[PDB]
Order: C-alpha cells, then sequence, then structure tokens
C-alpha cells in the first residue's frame, strides 16, 4: 500500500480523497459530541447538579463545538 | 472420514445461505446513498 | 541498454532458465528508475 | 440493422437448438411410442422428436415469461392492460419453470 | 448499523465470494470421500505419468523425450505431441509446496488440482462478469458458476485432464480482451496475448480463441462501432499471441500456414486496409477520394464440429466415443437447470445496451451453443457463459423488483424477489443431486457395498508376474492404464496417431485363428488382455464394443476380406448365440472372449453357460485355443489375460 | 493524372503535423522497408529455415504495429477514446511490449 507508483497526480482525485477524510473525521467528531453531551446530560441531571457539573459539561461542549467549527472552516 | 451424506447437506446449507446472502447483498447495492 | 545486451547474451550462451532470472533483475531496475524518470518528465511538462 | 429484429432470429434458433433439431436430423428417431409413451425410458440422452420440441417450446415460454415481466413495469401504461401483461408473465414463469421438472421426472424415474 | 455504507459493501462482498469459493471447491469432492483418492478413468492415468516424470527430471529433460513404451515398434514422442501446460502448472505447484517443506505426494497435489482450479474459476468469473456490468450482477455469476453441474462433471476431485484447468484459461484471456478493448491500453492487450500463451499450451481447444475474437471485431466492425481502442488491442494481441503460439513444440508452424488460424490474419490485414483508409478520409475531400478510389486445408477433426454428419461417414475413430454425439432436452436441462430459461432473458438484457465489450459476450453465446449442440463433450465451453449470462439476466430482474419495494406496488414486487429465490433454492439443490448421484463414480471401480476392482487386480498381476520385456495387446481404450498401472509396453495407445497400426490390432481381432496368428507375430505380442465383462453384466464389454474393431480394421489397404455386413445373421442381427453367423463364433476375439463360458451357472434359473449383458447362451458352447493359452482370468471374469503360445518345436502346422 | 493529388496530400502532411510525431514515422519507415527486404529475400531465395525467416520477420511487423499504436496514442487529437492514457503511460507500456516481443523473437529464431 505504501507504493505510489503512479507517473501522473491529478488534483481532483487527491482532493476527494481528502475530503472524504474530511467527512470522517467531522461525522466522528459529531457522534462523540452527541455521545458525551447526552451522557453528561444522563449522569449529571438525575435529581441534583448544584450547576457545577453541569457548567463543566457545557464547557467541554463548547470546546467541541468550537473544534468542530475550526475543522469546518479549514475543510471550507 | 465424513460421510458422504454430512457432505451433501453442508453443501445444500451452504448454497442456500449463499443465494439467500446475495438477494441481500443486491438489496444493499439499490439502497445505496 | 543492458536488457537489450542480455537479448543478444541468451542467443550464444544462455538457457531459458537463466536469462529469465537476470531479466527479472534488470527489468526490475530498469522499470523503478524508468518510472521515476517518467513522473518527472511528467511533472516537467505540464 | 433493427437489432431487435436479430435476437428473434437468435431466440428462435435457441428454440429449434435447445429442441434437439441437430440430434433429430443426424440420427432419425422416430416420433412414437411402443398405447404410445413420448418420452424414452431410462437414456440420459435419448430424443423422441415430441420430447424435444415439447420441452423446448417450454425453455423459449420460461424466457419470453420474463421478457414479458420487465416490458411491462415500463411507466405511463393503463392499470387494464399492465395487469393483465403481468398475469401473462407469472403465469408464464410458474408454468414453464414446474412443467419442466415434471417432464425431466417422468423422462427419469428417480430424479431426485 | 454503525459501520458505514463503505465497509458493509466491501464485507459482504468479501464474504458471498469466500462462500462461493469454499462451496464450489467442497461440492467437486465426492468420489473422494466415498472411495479413496486416486485418479480416474482413462485419460488421467497418461498425465500422471507424464507430471510425475516432469517432477523428478527437469524440465529440459522433458521437453524433449522419447517414450520407448507405448506402439512397441514405432514408438511415440511424448515431448512434442502434448500441451505442456497441465504438468507445468501441477510440476510448479508441487515444487513451490516442496521449497516450503510441505513435502506433499506427487499423486496427491495431482487428484486436487481440478477443484483447486475450479475456486479460482469463480473469482475470474466475478470479475469477467464486474466488467460488462455493475458488482451487483457479478456475485450471482460466481455462485452459479461454483455450482453448476454440467461444468462438474469433467471437473470432480481424481480427473486430472486439462479440461477442468482449461476453462480458467479461457475466462483470463477474456477477462483481458475485455479490458483491453474496453480500455486499450497496450499493456492490457499484452497481458492477454500472454493468457493466450498459456491457454494455447494447456488446451487443445485454443482455435476458438482465434476464431472468436476475429468475429468479434468483424462484428465490431460491420456495424460501425470500430475505434481505435479495438484496433490498437486486436493488433496488438494478434502479433505477440501468435509469436508466442508457436514456440509451443505441438503447435509448430500451424498458426501461419492452416486454414484454421487464418481469421485473425484475415481480419489483421481488413484491420488495416481499414484503419489507412479512415486516416486517409480524414487529411482529404471526397471527390479526390473517388478519383483515387501451400495452406493445409480444415482438418476433419475440427471440421467434424461445423458438419455434424462428417464423422459418421468419414472418421471411423471420432464417433465411436460416446460422448461424441448430439445433445438432448435431456442433457442441456440435466446439466444446467433454470440457467436454460435465464440465457434468453440475458441476451435480451445485452441486445438493449449493445456496447464495444458485450457484443463479444453474445457472439461468445451464440457460438457457443451451437457447438454444444452438435456434440455432447463441448459442454465444456458452453455451461460458464451461460452462467455468465444467467448471471446478468437474473440480476437485472432482481434489481428491476429490489426498486419497487417501499422500504427501498408491493406485493407484486416482493412476489419476484421470493419467486427467484425459491429458483435459485431449486437450482441449488438439483446440481447437488445431479453431482452426487450421476456425475460422480469411479471408472476403474466397477461396483453395485460390494466392489469389483478387478481393473486394477489384472494390472497388478500384469506388473508383477509377467517378463520386464512384455507386449501387452488390447484394444486402443486401455493403452494409458496399462502403460500407467501394468508398466508393461502396450502396442496401441490412447492417442491413436496411427490409423494403420491400430487397423492392423483391430485385424488381429475379429479374424480367423491362423491369420490372428500370423498378424501377431510381426510385432512380437506375448500377452492378450480383453475386458470380458459377461459375469459381472458390465456394459461396456469388449464383444459390446467388437463392431468398431472389426468397422476399424477393414477400412484400410491391408484389410479387406473383414468387411461388415458378414459377422450379422442372414437377418442383419448382431446375436451371439448358437444361431448367429459361423464366422462369428470363430473370430479370435469372441473365442478369447467365451473360453470355458458354456459352463458357469451366471443367473439362478437359466441355461448353464449364460452371458447377462446380451441376454443369450452361447453358442460355442466348448472350445480349446490353438495359439493361446490362459494366463489368468480375473474373480469376476471381468478381464482375462492370455498369451501367445512360441512358435511349435517340432516345426508342426499348429501352434 | 494522380499525382496532383498526392503531392498536395504529402505537402499537407508536411505543414500540419507536429515534430516528435514525424520522427515516428521515420523509424516506422525503417521498419517497414526492413520487413520489405526480408520478405524479398525470402521470395528470392525461399525459405529453408522457416523459424528463422519467420521469427525475424515478425520481430519486425510486431514493432511496425507497436510503434503505429504509439502514434495513435502519443496523438493528441485522438484522446477521447483513450481515457486517462496518458502519453509517458503509454510510452512505458510499448517500452514493456516491445521487450516481451523481442525476448520471444530471440527464443524462436535459431
Ligand atoms: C482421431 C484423430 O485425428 N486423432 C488425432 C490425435 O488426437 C488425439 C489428441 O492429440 C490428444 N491430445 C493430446 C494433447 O494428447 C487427445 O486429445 P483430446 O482428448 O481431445 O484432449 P484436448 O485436446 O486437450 O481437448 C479437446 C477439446 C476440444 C478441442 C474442444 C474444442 C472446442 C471448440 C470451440 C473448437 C472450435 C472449432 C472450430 C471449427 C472453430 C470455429 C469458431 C467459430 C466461431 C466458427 C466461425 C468459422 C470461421 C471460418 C470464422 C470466419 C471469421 C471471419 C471474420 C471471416 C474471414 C474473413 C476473411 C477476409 C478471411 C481471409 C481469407 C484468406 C486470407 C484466404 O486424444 C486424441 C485421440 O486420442 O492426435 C494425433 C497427434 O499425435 C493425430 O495424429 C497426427 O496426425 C498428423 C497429421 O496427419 C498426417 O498424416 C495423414 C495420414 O496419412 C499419413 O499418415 C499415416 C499414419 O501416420 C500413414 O500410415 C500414411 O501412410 C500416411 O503417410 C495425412 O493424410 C496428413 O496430410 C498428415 O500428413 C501427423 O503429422 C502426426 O504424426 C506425427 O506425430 C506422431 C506422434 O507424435 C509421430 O510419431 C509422427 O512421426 C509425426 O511426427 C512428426 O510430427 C511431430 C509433431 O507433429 C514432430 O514432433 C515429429 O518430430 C515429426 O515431425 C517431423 O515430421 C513432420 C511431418 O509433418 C515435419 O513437419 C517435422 O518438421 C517440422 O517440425 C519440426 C519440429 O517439430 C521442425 O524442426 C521442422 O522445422 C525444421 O525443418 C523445416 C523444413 O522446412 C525448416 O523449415 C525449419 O527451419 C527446421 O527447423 C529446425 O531446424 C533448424 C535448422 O535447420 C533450426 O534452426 C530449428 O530450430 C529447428 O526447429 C518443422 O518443419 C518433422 O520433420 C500424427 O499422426 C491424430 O490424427
Ligand atoms: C502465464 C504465462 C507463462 C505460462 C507458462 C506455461 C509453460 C509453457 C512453456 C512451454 C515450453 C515451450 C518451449 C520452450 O519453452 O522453449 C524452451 C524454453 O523453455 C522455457 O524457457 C520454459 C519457460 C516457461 C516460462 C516462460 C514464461 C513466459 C514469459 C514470456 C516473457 C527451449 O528454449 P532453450 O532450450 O532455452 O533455447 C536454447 C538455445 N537458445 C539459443 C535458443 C536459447
Ligand atoms: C445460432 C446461429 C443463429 C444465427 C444468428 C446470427 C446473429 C449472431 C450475430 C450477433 C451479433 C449481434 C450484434 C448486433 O446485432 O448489432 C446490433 C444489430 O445490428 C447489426 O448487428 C447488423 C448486422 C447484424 C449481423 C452482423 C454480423 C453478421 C454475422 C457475423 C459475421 C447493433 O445495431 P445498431 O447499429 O446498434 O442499431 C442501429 C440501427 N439503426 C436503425 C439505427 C440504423
Ligand atoms: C449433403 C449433406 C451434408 C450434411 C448436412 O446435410 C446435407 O448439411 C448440413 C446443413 O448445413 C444443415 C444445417 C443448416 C444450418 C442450421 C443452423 C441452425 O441453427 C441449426 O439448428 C441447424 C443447422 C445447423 C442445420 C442442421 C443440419 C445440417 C448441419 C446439415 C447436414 C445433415
Ligand atoms: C490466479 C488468480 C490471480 C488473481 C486473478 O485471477 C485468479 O487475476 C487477477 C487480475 O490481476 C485482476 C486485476 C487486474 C488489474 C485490475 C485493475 C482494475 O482497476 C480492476 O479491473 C481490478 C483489477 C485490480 C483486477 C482485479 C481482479 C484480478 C486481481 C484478477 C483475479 C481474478
Ligand atoms: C516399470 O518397468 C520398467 C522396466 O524394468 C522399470 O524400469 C527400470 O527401473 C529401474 C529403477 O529401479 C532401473 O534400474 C532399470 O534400469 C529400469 N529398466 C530399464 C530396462 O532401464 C520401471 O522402474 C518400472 N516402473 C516402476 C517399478 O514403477
Ligand atoms: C476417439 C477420440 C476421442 N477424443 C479425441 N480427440 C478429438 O476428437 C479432438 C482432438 C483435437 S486436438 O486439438 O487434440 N488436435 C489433435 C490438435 C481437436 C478436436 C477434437 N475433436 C473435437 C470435436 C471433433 C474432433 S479422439
Ligand atoms: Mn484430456
Amino acid at each position: 500500500v505504501r507504493l505510489d507508483f503512479s507517473i501522473t497526480k491529478d488534483p481532483a482525485a487527491e482532493a476527494r480523497m481528502k475530503v472524504a477524510c474530511i467527512t470522517e473525521q467531522v461525522l466522528t467528531l459529531v457522534n462523540k459530541r452527541i455521545g458525551l453531551y447526552r451522557h453528561f446530560d444522563e449522569t449529571v441531571n438525575r435529581y441534583k447538579q448544584s450547576r457545577d457539573i453541569s457548567t463543566l459539561n457545557s464547557g467541554k461542549k463548547s470546546l467541541e463545538t468550537e473544534h468542530k467549527a475550526l475543522t469546518s472552516e479549514i475543510a471550507l | 472420514m465424513i460421510t458422504d451424506v454430512q457432505l451433501a447437506i453442508f453443501a445444500n446449507m451452504l448454497g442456500v445461505s449463499l443465494f439467500l446472502l446475495v438477494v441481500l447483498y443486491h438489496y444493499v447495492a439499490v439502497n445505496n446513498p | 541498454a543492458a536488457m537489450l545486451g542480455l537479448m543478444y547474451v541468451y542467443w550464444t550462451q544462455l538457457n531459458m532458465f537463466q536469462t529469465l532470472k537476470y531479466l527479472a533483475i534488470l527489468g526490475s531496475v530498469t522499470f523503478l528508475a524508468g518510472n521515476r524518470m517518467l513522473a518527472q518528465q511528467a511533472v516537467k511538462r505540464t | 440493422p433493427s437489432a431487435m429484429t436479430v435476437y428473434a432470429l437468435v431466440v428462435v434458433s435457441y428454440f429449434l437448438i435447445t429442441g434437439g433439431i441437430i440430434y433429430d436430423v443426424i440420427v432419425e428417431p422416430p416420433s412414437v411410442g411402443s398405447r404410445p409413451v413420448a418420452f424414452l425410458a431410462y437414456r440420459v440422452n435419448g430424443q423422441y422428436i415430441m420430447e424435444g420440441l415439447a420441452s423446448s417450446f417450454l425453455f423459449t415460454m420460461g424466457g419470453l415469461g420474463f421478457i414479458i415481466l420487465d416490458r411491462s413495469n415500463a411507466p405511463n401504461i393503463p392499470k387494464l392492460n399492465r395487469f393483465l401483461l403481468l398475469f401473462i408473465g407469472f403465469v408464464c414463469v410458474l408454468l414453464s419453470f414446474f412443467m419442466a421438472r415434471v417432464f425431466m421426472r417422468m423422462k427419469l424415474p428417480g430424479y431426485l | 448499523l454503525r459501520l458505514s455504507y463503505e465497509k458493509q459493501d466491501t464485507l459482504l462482498k468479501l464474504l458471498i465470494l469466500s462462500m462461493a469459493a469454499v462451496l464450489s471447491f467442497s461440492t467437486r469432492l465426492f468420489a473422494v470421500l466415498r472411495f479413496e483418492s486416486v485418479i480416474h478413468e482413462f485419460d488421467p492415468y497418461f498425465n500422471y505419468r507424464t507430471t510425475r516424470f516432469l517432477a523428478e527430471e527437469g524440465f529440459y529433460k522433458f521437453h524433449n523425450w522419447f517414450d520407448d513404451r507405448a506402439w512397441y515398434p514405432l514408438g511415440r514422442i511424448i515431448g512434442g505431441t502434448i500441451y505442456p501446460g497441465l504438468m507445468i502448472t501441477s510440476a510448479a505447484i508441487y515444487h513451490v509446496l516442496h521449497f516450503f517443506h510441505i513435502t506433499i505426494d506427487i499423486r496427491n497435489v495431482c487428484v486436487f488440482l481440478a477443484p483447486l482450479f475450479s475456486s479460482f474459476t469463480t473469482i475470474v468469473t466475478y470479475h469477467l462478469t464486474k466488467e460488462l456490468k455493475d458488482a451487483g450482477a457479478g456475485l450471482l455469476a460466481a455462485a452459479m458458476i461454483a455450482v453448476v453441474p454440467g461444468y462438474i462433471s469433467r471437473s470432480v476431485a481424481g480427473s486430472y485432464d486439462n479440461e477442468g484447468i482449461a476453462i480458467f484459461c479461457m475466462l483470463l484471456t477474456y477477462y483481458m480482451w475485455i479490458k483491453a478493448v474496453k480500455t486499450g491500453s497496450i499493456c492490457w492487450a499484452a497481458k492477454c496475448a500472454l493468457a493466450y500463451f498459456y491457454m494455447v499450451s494447456s488446451w487443445g481447444g485454443y482455435v476458438f480463441l482465434i476464431n472468436l475474437i476475429p468475429l468479434h471485431v468483424l462484428v465490431l466492425m460491420l456495424t460501425g462501432r470500430f475505434s481505435h481502442r479495438i484496433y490498437v488491442a486486436y493488433c496488438t494481441v494478434y502479433c505477440l499471441g501468435t509469436i508466442l503460439s508457436m514456440q509451443i513444440s505441438f503447435v509448430g508452424f500451424q498458426p501461419v500456414l492452416s486454414s484454421e488460424h487464418m481469421a485473425a490474419f484475415g481480419v489483421f490485414g481488413l484491420c488495416q486496409i481499414h484503419a489507412f483508409v479512415d486516416y486517409l478520409r480524414s487529411k482529404l475531400n471526397p471527390q479526390q477520394f473517388e478519383v483515387l478510389f501451400k495452406i493445409s486445408p480444415w482438418t476433419g477433426r475440427f471440421y467434424s464440429l461445423l458438419d455434424p454428419s462428417y464423422a459418421k461417414n468419414n472418421i471411423p475413430i471420432i464417433a465411436s466415443v460416446s460422448e461424441h454425439q448430439p445433445t438432448t432436452w435431456s442433457s442441456y436441462y440435466f446439466d444446467l437447470q433454470l440457467l436454460v430459461f435465464m440465457f434468453p432473458v440475458g441476451l435480451y438484457y445485452c441486445f438493449s445496451n449493445l456496447s464495444d465489450a458485450r457484443i463479444f459476450i453474445i457472439m461468445y453465446g451464440v457460438t457457443s451453443m451451437y457447438f454444444s449442440a452438435v456434440m455432447v463433450r463441448l459442454m465444456l465451453v458452453l455451461a460458464p457463459v451461460m452462467c455468465i449470462l444467467s448471471g446478468i439476466g437474473v440480476s437485472q430482474v432482481l434489481s428491476t423488483y429490489m426498486k419497487n419495494l417501499d422500504i427501498s406496488k408491493n406485493e407484486v414486487a416482493s412476489g419476484m424477489i421470493l419467486v427467484m429465490a425459491f429458483f435459485l433454492i431449486t437450482y441449488t439443490f438439483h446440481s447437488t443431486w445431479v453431482t452426487s448421484e450421476a456425475y460422480s463414480s469411479p471408472s476403474i471401480v466397477l461396483s453395485a457395498r460390494i466392489i469389483f476392482d478387478d481393473f486394477r487386480e489384472a494390472y497388478y498381476w500384469l506388473r508383477h508376474n509377467t517378463p520386464e520385456d512384455a507386449k501387452v495387446m488390447s484394444w486402443w481404450d486401455y493403452g494409458y492404464q496399462i502403460t500407467a498401472m501394468a508398466n508393461r509396453t502396450i502396442l496401441v495407445d490412447n492417442n491413436t496417431w496411427n490409423n494403420t497400426h491400430i487397423s492392423r490390432v483391430g485385424q488381429a481381432m475379429a479374424s480367423t485363428e491362423e491369420k490372428a496368428y500370423e498378424i501377431m507375430r510381426e510385432l512380437d505380442v506375448s500377452y492378450v488382455l480383453v475386458i470380458f465383462g459377461g459375469l459381472t453384466g458390465y456394459s461396456s464389454d469388449d464383444i459390446n464394443k467388437f463392431l468398431w474393431m472389426v468397422r476399424i480394421g477393414g477400412s484400410t489397404d491391408t484389410g479387406k476380406h473383414i468387411k461388415e455386413n458378414d459377422y450379422y445373421t442372414p437377418t442383419g442381427e448382431f446375436r451371439v448365440d448358437r444361431e448367429g453367423s459361423p464366422v462369428l463364433l470363430n473370430c479370435l476375439m469372441y473365442k478369447m472372449c467365451y473360453y470355458r463360458f458354456g459352463q458357469v451357472y451366471t443367473e439362478a434359473k437359466r441355461p448353464p453357460g449364460f452371458d447377462r449383458v446380451r441376454n443369450a447362451e452361447i453358442g460355442n458352447k466348448d472350445f480349446e485355443l490353438d495359439v493361446l493359452e490362459e494366463a489368468y482370468t480375473t474373480e469376476h471374469w471381468l478381464v482375462r489375460i492370455y498369451k501367445v503360445k512360441d512358435l511349435d518345436n517340432r516345426g508342426l502346422s499348429r501352434t | 493524372s494522380v499525382v496532383s493529388v498526392i503531392s498536395r496530400f504529402l505537402e499537407e502532411y508536411l505543414s500540419s503535423t507536429p515534430q516528435r510525431l514525424k520522427l515516428l514515422d521515420a523509424y516506422l519507415l525503417y521498419i517497414l522497408l526492413t520487413g520489405a527486404l526480408q520478405f524479398g529475400y525470402c521470395l528470392l531465395v525461399g525459405t529453408f529455415p522457416f523459424n528463422s525467416f519467420l521469427s525475424g520477420f515478425i520481430s519486425c511487423v510486431g514493432s511496425f504495429i507497436l510503434a503505429v499504436c504509439l502514434r495513435i496514442q502519443i496523438n493528441p487529437q485522438n484522446k477521447a477514446d483513450f481515457q486517462g492514457i496518458s502519453p509517458e503511460r503509454a510510452f512505458a507500456d510499448f517500452l514493456f511490449a516491445s521487450t516481451i516481443l523481442h525476448l520471444v523473437v530471440m527464443n524462436f529464431v535459431g
């Protein structure tokens, strides 16, 4: 697999590969973020939250959304 | 070794499973996004 | 050039079991170098 | 030209060949049963003319049925015509695939 | 679920392909589970005895090789008369294992090489059909190829013949040609020339490849679709393929001076005469262009395939073999079930969308079908192409009925997938049954469990209890075995490359005792082996095929007194009872096939001396062979070996 | 009477054709001539060694055909039938095919 053995390099073909890889990173990040946010909301908001763990979960979700926005800007 | 009947039964089951799996593959093919 | 020379050295002396191995080696060297040079040429042409 | 007009010829030749026309012409078999029984007793390749043409015709139907079926699926077809066409195709398919099996069983008792 | 569409798709394609491969490799494995792994029938006994001599002794000591153990006075050359394809694929597969210290036997990698090459056929078929159309309709071909009953008959575990390994080469060559026509790359064409070379060296049916290709290009040239792709591909394949083909010593200078390979050449010259004209038209204008505007004949063998009656009239040896007669409605359906129906639908779907690749599949199917019609043995070529067509048709129907489903009218749409699944199942069942019951029976092990292994006991006796320089003479049918098991020097072999020596042997049989003894002295024959088969009920007795012996001995200059319509009775019926013709009751064949036989009680309530096969009593009840003293007679009287007596000592007329 | 058209055609083919393509035609003419000479000598004397002439003639027909194939693929105008076959991937293919051809020719000749 590590041997290219290609004489002519075409930009569109590599562009498609890179875009698909970015779309894979983004989809994995969205799945991880939904799983984290849902797990935190289910395990920290049962009967008592004290607005401490919820604030940390909101900060982590904001950081994840910021990283996803940065990746989207990079792909744009 | 292996009785002839046993081999025949195994062949039958494998063939039927392979054909059902091929049909399932056609269904998955059409359903592409 | 060596590959063509071999095509003549397999006439006088060699048999089809030693010429093939030599070709399997010289051809591989020729192929790898050729591919590299061809890639360079292609890039220059564009 | 007329690309289909060629598929018609090919199908006709296929019907003639799968009815063992070559066997009939080469080694003329009497088309009679010795009360007449159409099928040969046990020979894997023993063809009377009646066993041959009748079996072939079934294969040709077993093909035209599918062609009729696929053709019916075409859109913008009145429901009255589509239903009749699909019925004919299904009948030709099932009937050919059962009649051929029965014929094979009759020609070679002990089948399956 | 969580798996992406890509991963799921590829894991399904891989699963199905692997399953199909295993299925194919494990359905042509019946003759081995029942009886031990031994090569069977008349041909695989020569290929084996040759691959063995090529394994121990280097290739260079087999390309030229004079075998002085067949056609005793003459001697046949094995180095330049056989296609060295199977022997160099088996020797190589055995050497690689030895290099990996597997140390398998040469009689065990030579029996399981047909099923192994029917496990690579599946992959090649899947691709050859993933080229004409989508992958969707490629798998459905592989599995059907795996379990096609007609193909399985010629490739069971134990049939070491270049007929289960030929289909693979044909498929590979077709895949290469289809890729060359589709893309036009010089490399692809080359990789096709090489496949043809590896197919012209293993299968004698390579004239098909140098006659379907020109046909294909001619059609892709009469309808107006001849582009530079086909031109480049065809020309490259022609040049390289022909030059490679001439290498093989058996082919010699056939491709350039024969009327079988004149097609390719003609289409070559008509290819050029076309490309150049097109080029000229492009660079000119209508007005100016308007102003400017030894070879051998068709050998009888291959000609018999065109004229289906030529064999009967002229060649009295190609019509003998059972598998040389036109196919009936009971062979096509018996060997190919549900494929015969699918063939017209596959054709129609091709004709609907003509393309450069398809116009080749249609031509192949149209030709192969007729060739299978003429002779039952050709069913090799027919089954794979039919299977490919079937793969392209059922899948299309399924695809048409797979979109209608709401999940992807609904009741009608399902009714089709369900019917198709039922048809596929029925096909798998019938295929297993056909492989099991009938197309799997050991040739040298007559069985009814009771086992009759006389065909081996007599040969072993010969191999151990005769002088090391005997000359066992028997009908050309058993020549391959006697030289592989008995290990004697049989007078006639199975290649039948001399139609006068075989005629000689024929004359030596079905003749008076004197004439026979006189003919059995020039060749220095010592022993004589005749397959009686009368006491056991064997269908193929020597007497049963004695008509061919009388009809191939009285058709040469040396002998004509043996004219047919003389062993028959006044009413022309071949009766071997007491009312039969007197000459018949006196020929050497019958005299040595019923010696001291009119005493045994073969049946419960029948006359003593009865014959089970012909259901008639013997005529010459008691007689004494003048020249042939008995030497051995197997327990079931299935094979009797006599021994020509030497010239009388005192010089008397007799013996 | 039919020489004016021939001269016009040649003139056209001597301005409307790019360089590095005429050279291919020259080499092709060379092969066509070596082939013509081979065939002429064969006709003049006949063939005692048949495989000698046959493989010393195919070694030219095959080369000629490979050259024509390379000229076809290299030609920019004919870049619609061939998709994704760059000139370099054509030249390398030609070289490989030629190597096979010559090896087989050496094996076949005496
Ligand atoms: C029955 C029968 O027949 N049989 C056969 C057999 O068979 C068999 C087989 O074989 C087997 N097989 C095997 C493998 O084994 C088997 O088989 P099977 O089973 O079957 O299996 P398979 O095969 O595998 O499988 C099968 C399957 C099938 C096939 C399937 C099929 C399928 C299909 C599909 C098919 C198809 C079909 C078809 C038809 C196709 C078609 C298609 C289609 C589609 C259709 C369509 C159509 C069409 C047409 C199309 C069209 C198209 C289009 C497009 C259109 C077209 C268009 C156009 C435009 C066109 C154009 C036109 C134009 C152009 C005009 O089994 C079987 C059975 O069992 O076989 C056999 C064989 O073995 C055979 O036999 C043979 O034969 C032959 C022939 O014959 C002859 O003879 C005859 C008879 O008479 C005679 O004979 C007798 C007896 O003998 C006596 O007796 C009397 O007397 C007389 O004499 C005649 O007639 C004839 O004629 C002839 O002649 C023969 O030949 C052979 O013999 C041989 O062999 C033997 C044994 O081997 C021996 O012994 C002897 O002796 C001989 O030998 C010889 O030969 C060999 C080889 O061949 C060799 O080796 C040796 O040595 C010898 O040789 C010598 O001699 C010769 C003589 O000939 C010569 O030639 C040579 O020489 C050569 O060679 C060499 C080498 O080799 C070389 O060397 C040389 O060269 C040199 O010299 C020269 C001089 O000149 C020079 O030139 C040179 O150079 C040199 O070189 C040298 O040197 C130098 C210095 O110098 C150096 O350099 C170098 O290097 C060196 O090389 C040459 O020349 C010597 O000499 C017998 O026999 C049987 O038959
Ligand atoms: C998948 C493609 C390959 C399929 C392989 C199938 C095997 C077919 C081989 C059949 C043999 C045909 C006859 C033949 O090979 O000729 C043998 C030389 O004998 C050999 O060299 C046999 C080599 C077999 C492998 C060749 C690979 C083909 C690749 C072409 C570039 C004689 O050559 P030599 O005896 O070496 O010549 C000696 C004198 N000279 C001066 C001429 C050198
Ligand atoms: C069992 C034996 C039975 C004998 C049957 C013989 C048939 C076998 C030949 C199979 C060839 C199939 C290919 C084929 O049919 O091509 C089709 C239709 O167009 C044509 O092909 C026209 C010529 C048809 C014959 C060409 C080859 C004749 C025999 C080959 C030597 C393409 O037609 P198109 O050119 O695509 O349609 C254009 C028609 N217009 C009206 C638009 C002009
Ligand atoms: C078949 O019989 C031949 C004839 O004797 C055997 O050939 C002999 O093989 C031995 C090997 O041990 C050699 O020493 C002899 O020289 C061979 N004989 C001649 C005349 O050269 C052959 O071995 C036998 N095949 C077997 C036993 O499988
Ligand atoms: C009694 C026999 C049993 N089996 C035999 N062998 C052939 O009949 C046969 C052989 C070749 S061949 O390629 O080996 N040729 C020798 C170069 C080609 C075609 C052949 N038949 C196919 C249809 C009719 C002729 S003879
Ligand atoms: Mn064979």
